[PDB]
């Protein structure tokens, strides 16, 4: 199954990307945003149990990313606020497991989405 | 040119919930018609904030 | 949880901290998304060539073994971090 | 400051997990979170909705046929069939909400008066329990007390000496 | 010194309704039911449906020269007309059994 | 004398309130009630019974409608689907009764042992606990104990001196 | 809403007055009744809940009048056995709140019936 | 619990108790039912002890609710 | 050897009954049951599938039905009416079997609490509780202790000399 | 109602005894066994409650005898193994009560088996 | 636990406590037993039990008699010479 996505999200210096599921209908799923830097190693960003609506953040990212789910349409979406300028990267959109809530390995990921 | 599960006369359908209240008359597949108001799930605690 | 990364293929990644068999190595060509290879060190995954397989637990494990590219290091026994990329 | 909640209300500053203990220590204070009554909630939650939403199909029809003047008794049938389904429907769907609804608040209620009496059993003495919720230990000890309290490791004989 | 018990609580403000309670509030929920319509017809499968404004079905069988067909037709998913049709059947008469005849091209290839 | 009563059937000299006491002492025998659960008890009971009650609704019809000989192919699909509503109806409702009926008593029979553990949490050690239903106090005071302990001021330090 | 009644129930030295509810549903409210002396003040006889069947009778009351509900109907009765000389007096049909059952206040009050 | 009545127009009730803010006013017009004026305090105005009815014609009544129920003296004007 | 159960898991060679003891004494060791508890559980358990079973009646019908090229309204509305009781049947059927399997573990997990406090009552003080389920006496006493201990017969002062 | 039974089934030194369940539906009933010898006073065998599938061996016959039920068809059979010939006897198939489960008394009978 | 019987009235020895948990089996010869008085229904009230907690007497349909203790198990009787 291949998440689908929004496209090109280039906006000048609030942004809304968004995760739509295709292939497989929602169920246990913990889907989780992995954040690539242009030359760094993958961070990590959040991860959201959609189906019950428990949602974790990282350590560092508390304050800004607030990751909401829509139950109706089986999308999943960031409110990312106060935008920066070294934040540039691509935004993946990484399914999980639901049975391990605590200890999740990616399996899935989908093509890509610029923000800057 | 848009692409639907199932449609009404009043327009298409995009949920896939297990219920509607919308219309019953309808063509797909699409949930029942129920007349109840609002109906909800409850899947947390008491929140009360201290 | 901080990793290191190592410059017939062995690769390791150094743990500074205990880890047990928690880890999971992900390998992605150029331009594209990454997949999983192998997760638990030990327990080889769907969509392997049976090329390449990892073992130890509680240390560095070592990673022997198209396949060019980088090679991803991930630990998830608190929370989930990414170590650095390989060179190869 | 750190009044217990599981009887007056919940705290604000726990993020991860529904249940979590608060290992407040000399030079230690913040929060936690207990690590496998929150998978079991989980677990359950997840299989309860799942069974809800999963269990119904749909086919191709729906109300509505067109008659002329002379079938009217055919008309009266399919109006009296439609209205019956649909009252049922209905019926069937809130009384099962409503009867759900209760039922997951007192197992999410009774989850955490579980997990205080597991903890209490497991400080045998030792813990002069205020009543307001939680105890105060009487020996100090460091973090790797709160470590074990939390695993499960602590014992009375090795530290029922400094309790007397 | 005290390990104290506590349970998360946030200020979402949602309502459900219990066996016992009326009107209290949890910190999450999901909705069963939804309230939501695009506004206008999409594809249902398929490849189209037929658009027989200003016409009717009595009168696209028949050809009324002032609907002139609907240009040409080769499939359909399902038929959509008009509540109100003007052109019927221009010369007077009636159409036998034409109730079941709405039946046998409900679903057709 | 004052019997325990939770433990067996309930007394009868308690005419308001479900849920009650028994404030002996000296000269000052007589019975009592609690005003703070049983309320809570009838607000949940009315609003459980409103529920089940007030859902449905019914609308015009008549159901009686005949045929010549001709047509009986429609009979018997009229009796048909009477029928299977018929069935259906009275399969909810029964099994509806018969849950209600016994969740009810679960609840009711709960408070009661949820109102005895509060009143034995609040007295720490100066209960002398028969086991049975009830205590037997060490200090002796007046009336003024009782409305304190039903009260919940009742306090263990100002009376621990005596209790030793 | 207007509470009716049975009307005049005069008998020589047991009496069954009868009150009725009618525009208002049946479930959610008290009833509480009200015995007014020719020259004395007003006086508490009882109070009932409908749907749970609670009773709750005057302190001196308790020995003779026994009110009793019946749902089928929207009613509500004294069985008042014993009569004497002395209670000849009116006898209203007040509503009352059922969340407040030991706080009551009379809202709705009833026409009359004469009793002697 | 007793109460008795005060023998532009000003009427205030004693409480030989506690009462607190559990109080109502009853008007009514001769040869009619009462009618509700209102409760926890024409307006009224005091609480805890006797209270104050600062303000038509015919006899008041106030009632208290706190233990059971219970009527006061008839008023005279 | 002796190890408790009704935490970590059931016996093997428990056949006489479902909920049963450990009388472990000095030529004295055996397994054995309590003749009360089970026979409720019986009960219970032969009520609750007797009403599920036997409310539901049959009688003479049939379903086949055919018709002629012409008049297929009539064919319609026969499937619309089969499928919507077909789908109401088996939407109850799951949706009961699925609420009574929770239902019955409940009650069978509660139960065997129940009686462990039971028989924790009755042992007021003389009952080194190891908390892994069960008890270890002070005193020593013949299998008369262990048989009173099901009749309900112990008393804690004749033998608090000796516990003490 | 008199309970039906499979009939003669000789066997040459398993066996499967059946007793079927006529004019009486299968309720709150307690099936239970008892073996008569040629010139010994009868002797116990066990006890089902077959509704439930509760069962209960008598203390010599552990090892060997084996009651099952099958509410389906209202049937109840032994799995006896490693026969003898000592074990020659006739096999009823009597019922007891449900409510009453440790104290029995045997009503009803069945016309008899032949096992030998 | 074991019964024994007596070689018109009738009596079954007890070697245990038995209170009053007994039943007494009446059978023709070639026939399946029926239950006579633990009283039953279909019988001519000709016989009847009496006693309890040691000793039991059945006073008084010719053939072998059997007396059925339940207190503990079930067990059986050796049986009536009659």
């Amino acid at each position: 199954v291949q998440l689908v996505q929004s496209g090109a999200e280039v906006k000048k210096p609030s942004v809304k990307v968004s995760c739509k599921a295709s292939g497989f209908t929602f169920g246990r799923d913990s889907i989780s945003w992995v954040r690539q830097a242009p030359g760094q190693g993958l961070e990590w960003m959040g991860v959201i149990i959609p189906l019950v609506g428990i949602t974790n953040y990282a350590e560092k990212f508390q304050g800004r990313v607030t990751i909401t789910a829509d139950t109706s349409t089986n999308t999943a979406y960031m409110d990312l606020s106060s935008l920066r300028s070294e934040d540039t990267a691509v935004y993946y959109c990484a399914r999980g497991d639901s049975t391990s809530f605590y200890h999740n390995w990616f399996d899935v990921w989908g093509p890509g989405v610029l923000v800057t | 040119e848009c692409d639907a599960k199932c449609q009404t006369p009043q327009g298409a359908i995009n949920s896939s919930l297990p219920f509607q209240n919308v219309h019953p008359v309808t063509i797909g597949e699409c949930p029942k018609y129920v007349r109840s108001a609002k109906l909800r799930m409850v899947t947390g605690l008491r929140n009360i904030p201290s | 949880i901080v990793m290191t990364q190592s410059p017939r293929a062995t690769l390791s990644c150094r743990a500074s901290q205990s880890v047990s068999s928690y880890l999971a190595w992900y390998q992605q060509k150029p331009g594209q998304a990454p997949r999983l290879l192998v997760y638990g060190a030990s327990t080889r995954a769907t969509g392997i060539p049976d090329r390449f397989s990892g073992s130890g637990s509680g240390t560095e494990f070592t990673l022997t073994i198209e396949d060019v590219g980088v090679f991803f290091c991930q630990q998830y026994n608190i929370w989930v971090t990414f170590g650095g990329g390989t060179k190869v | 400051g750190a009044i217990a909640g599981f009887i007056e209300g919940g705290w604000t500053g726990m993020v991860d997990g529904w249940y979590g203990y608060h290992h407040q220590n000399e030079q230690g204070s913040g929060y936690a979170a207990d690590q496998k009554s929150t998978q079991n909630a989980i677990n359950q939650i997840t299989n309860k909705v799942n069974s809800v939403i999963e269990k119904m199909n749909t086919q191709f029809t729906a109300v509505g046929k067109e008659f002329n003047k002379l079938e009217r008794r055919m008309e009266n049938l399919n109006k009296k069939v439609d209205d019956g389904f649909l009252d049922i429907w209905t019926y069937n769907a809130e009384l099962l909400v409503l009867l759900e609804n209760e039922r997951t608040l007192d197992f999410h209620d009774s989850n955490v008066k579980n997990l205080y009496e597991k903890v209490k059993s497991q400080l045998k003495n030792n813990a002069k329990e205020i009543g307001n919720g939680c105890f105060e230990f009487y020996h100090k000890c460091n973090n790797e007390c709160m470590e074990s309290v939390k695993n499960g490791t602590y014992d009375y004989p090795k530290y029922s000496e400094e309790s007397k | 010194d005290t390990i104290c018990i506590g349970y998360h609580a946030n200020n979402s403000t949602d309502t459900v309704d219990t066996v016992l309670e009326k009107n209290v509030t949890v910190t999450h929920s999901v909705n069963l039911l939804e309230d939501s319509h695009n506004g206008k017809l999409c594809l249902l499968k398929g490849i189209a449906p037929l658009q027989l404004g200003n016409c009717s079905v009595a009168g696209w069988i028949l050809g009324n020269p002032e609907c002139e067909l609907l240009i040409s037709k080769e499939s359909w998913s399902y038929i959509v007309e008009t509540p109100n049709p003007e052109n019927g059947t221009c010369y007077p008469g009636y159409f036998a059994d034409y109730e079941e005849l709405r039946e046998q091209l409900s679903s057709v290839s």
